[PDB]
């Protein structure tokens, strides 16, 4: 990939402002209870209940920080995401087989969690860069051919 | 198939958005332009892609009514968007695998404007709307 | 929507391979496993994943049951395939991802076997359903 | 990637027995009669009419050609198919514009067309290899970020 300096500087100015645990809670919440197959892969969390089951659930909102943290490991190593996510892309594709639509689905609800959390701010051009780096991102987690 | 608990959520927001509609398709439009440049072949014979440019501005009016028509068609949107679907598959030919980005970038839009209305809940029937919308559009692709 | 056109081959389709039926679902499901293993998680209770192998071949008399089953239905695929649909949402949890996967590994089986029924236009018909299919199939996730 | 000894005499094998002009066309056609939509990125090619219309059309017959010819180059650089699709990834990504579902539809129209041709030689162990090689070319295609 080759960054733009708006781009570099919006990604890190997006990450600057989000809570990890607050958005990455919310974001995996959304995907579990927007696209609710997605729970299969994370059989061992609790209750494969109402959407408010998954909401005050403990180990999907300790789950959703982590995802928020790998993102900033992205975040931190801008020019070098492949290798970075080199090991994560052999977790994710490899050993638990994460059909690559759902890196897609999941991707997408932390855009619509960011976006209600910025507001105006998140502009068509900011929000142009995300999709760019989320693009990066799933790219380097997604199966590794090259 | 949206539930009554669906249609009931999506005409609720369909109701709160009224002074701003077509500015929400106009902005959504806008995005789908920058963020995803695939689509800007279609609209070629366009100057300014920009929102607030004219045709920007007026065909957002226009996607905004086609919606609001697909709101009053809820119960069999096969049925009543089957011009709209003939119109973008044999007079523009558009790829529907594009149908999912405009909707994406409505719901973001939307998310940006109304966040309250963004529970859980709320973007999953948002969600179901707006698939059963695209795969309406596809219906008559072949 | 499938046509009457794209029905009666469809139909006509499901009769030729009479014989052949069972042998041609236990061979698209080790087609199946063997060319995307992402599927084997869902069946890790089996063996013995090679066509011949008992499970496989129990289980390939099932979908093509399954299958048939659309086809009775083929007028309304959401409402015949509702259990099927209820089973692989909460019994066993199937990522809708995978519908196509299989419909596309008996596709190929088929057209190992019966090649000269493969004309683009009756491959359109079998696509067709098979989407339908799929579709039917997810009608319970959400 | 890395590729067993089984999966490049397959693929080598495979690409030894398709006729590329006549494969590649019935390909192309099969794409733009099971996929109609498909048609919209070849407007200058002639009749969207009947499939009798693309199944006689002498443009579709050689764009059919060069797509199998462009597969050739990947069976020819087997271990260096991103590099080798460079050029060819720019061309579809950048300039044309062709969303990517529309090279696991291409390909699966392909995987048809040898399957008939092939027939009980096209085991489930062949269409492994087959599927392997495609997934690599269409990753390769593929909007490239790394
Ligand atoms: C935005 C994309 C994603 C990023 C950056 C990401 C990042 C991570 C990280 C950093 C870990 C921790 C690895 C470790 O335990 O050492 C992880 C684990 C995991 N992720 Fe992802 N992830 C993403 C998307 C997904 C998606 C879509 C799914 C499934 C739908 C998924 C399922 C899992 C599972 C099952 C684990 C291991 C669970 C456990 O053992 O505790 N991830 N991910
Ligand atoms: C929510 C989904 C969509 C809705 C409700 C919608 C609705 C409409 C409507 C109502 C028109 C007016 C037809 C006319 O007056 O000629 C139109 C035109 C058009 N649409 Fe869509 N559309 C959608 C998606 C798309 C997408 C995703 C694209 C391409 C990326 C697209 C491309 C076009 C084009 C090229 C025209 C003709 C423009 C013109 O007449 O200047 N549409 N659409
Ligand atoms: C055309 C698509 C499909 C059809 C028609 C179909 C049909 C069926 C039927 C009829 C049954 C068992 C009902 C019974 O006898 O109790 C079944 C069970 C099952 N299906 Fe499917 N299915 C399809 C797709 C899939 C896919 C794509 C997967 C996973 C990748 C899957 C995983 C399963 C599993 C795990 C079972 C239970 C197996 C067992 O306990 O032995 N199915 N399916
Ligand atoms: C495995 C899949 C594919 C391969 C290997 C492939 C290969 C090629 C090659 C080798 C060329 C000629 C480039 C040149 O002249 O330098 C080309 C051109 C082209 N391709 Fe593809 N292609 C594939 C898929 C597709 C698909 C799915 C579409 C549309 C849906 C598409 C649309 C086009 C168009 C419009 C051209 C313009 C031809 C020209 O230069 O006149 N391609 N492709």
């Amino acid at each position: 990939v080759v960054w733009t300096d708006f781009e570099r500087a919006t990604i890190a100015d997006i990450f600057s402002k989000l809570d990890y645990e607050a958005v990455g809670g919310a974001t995996l919440a959304r995907c579990l209870i927007v696209y609710p197959w997605t729970q299969r892969y994370f059989g061992n969390f609790g209750n494969l209940y109402n959407a408010a089951a998954i909401m005050g659930n403990p180990m999907i909102a300790k789950h959703g920080t982590t995802i928020l943290h790998g993102l900033d490991r992205a975040v931190k190593n801008m020019d070098n995401i492949k290798a970075t996510y080199a090991e994560l892309s052999v977790l994710h594709s490899e050993k638990l087989h994460v059909d690559p639509d759902n890196f897609k689905l999941l991707s997408d609800c932390l855009t619509i969690v960011v976006a209600a959390q910025l507001g105006k701010a998140f502009s068509g051009e900011v929000q142009a860069a995300f999709q760019k780096f989320l693009s990066v991102v799933v790219s380097a987690l997604g199966k590794q051919y090259h | 198939s949206l539930s009554s608990k669906d249609k009931d959520t999506v005409k609720a927001l369909w109701g709160k958005i009224a002074d701003k509609a077509e500015e929400i398709g106009s902005d959504a439009l806008s995005r789908m332009l920058a963020v995803y440049p695939q689509t800007k072949t279609y609209f070629s014979h366009w100057k300014d892609l920009s929102p607030g440019s004219a045709p920007v501005n007026k065909h957002g009016k226009t996607i905004m009514g086609g919606i609001v028509d697909a709101v009053a068609s809820i119960d069999d949107l096969n049925a009543g968007l089957l011009a709209l679907s003939e119109l973008h598959a044999f007079t523009l030919r558009v790829d529907p695998a594009n149908f999912k980005i405009l909707s994406h970038c409505i719901l973001v839009l939307l998310a940006v404007k109304f966040p309250k209305d963004f529970t859980p809940e709320v973007h999953i029937s948002y969600d179901k709307f707006f698939s059963a919308l695209a795969r309406a559009l596809a219906e008559k692709y072949r």
